[PDB]
């Protein structure tokens, strides 16, 4: 994945 | 089918989850450009659209990526591992 | 990993694709709440967060759903080999 | 769901 950051929770 | 409940014990505690998204081909219309192409199958994950990687992207993001190219559409697709 | 090109012959044509999105667990952190839970696994497709269907939902909207309940995270998840 | 599929 790139450009859209991941969702870290 | 699996219920998960994760309960924090402190305010700054994290869950420890990295959640991502996959856009995939749910259905192909009969006798369509996509159907007649042969290389796309239902279940395929769309990895790239018009030269841009799609991972973490929303369907709205994909729609503008798709509309960027006026008459034509380029993608990279990949089989669902469990098909 | 298959490059596909679809070319329209008219402006009003359609490609014939119904695209959808799934949120999935991309990674679980070591020694985390998720790591220690019995019921959640890397690869799991998340069907619901805190009572809300996540089918076709953007990660941004998923983040707001998660932040809504401070302290607890409820989900329904499915094994990747079951979806 | 409330969020519809994308048709193109």
């Amino acid at each position: 994945s790139s450009r859209v950051p991941d969702l870290l929770v | 089918g699996s219920k998960v409940t994760l309960v924090k014990s402190r305010k700054n505690e994290e869950y420890g989850l990295r959640l991502a998204s996959h856009i995939f081909v749910k259905e192909i219309s009969q006798d369509s450009l996509a159907a007649r192409d042969g290389n796309i199958q239902e279940g395929d994950v769309v990895l790239k659209i018009n030269g841009t990687v799609t991972e973490n992207m929303s369907l709205t993001d994909a729609k503008t990526l798709i509309e960027r190219s006026k008459g034509k559409l380029k993608m990279v697709v990949q089989r669902d591992w469990n098909s």
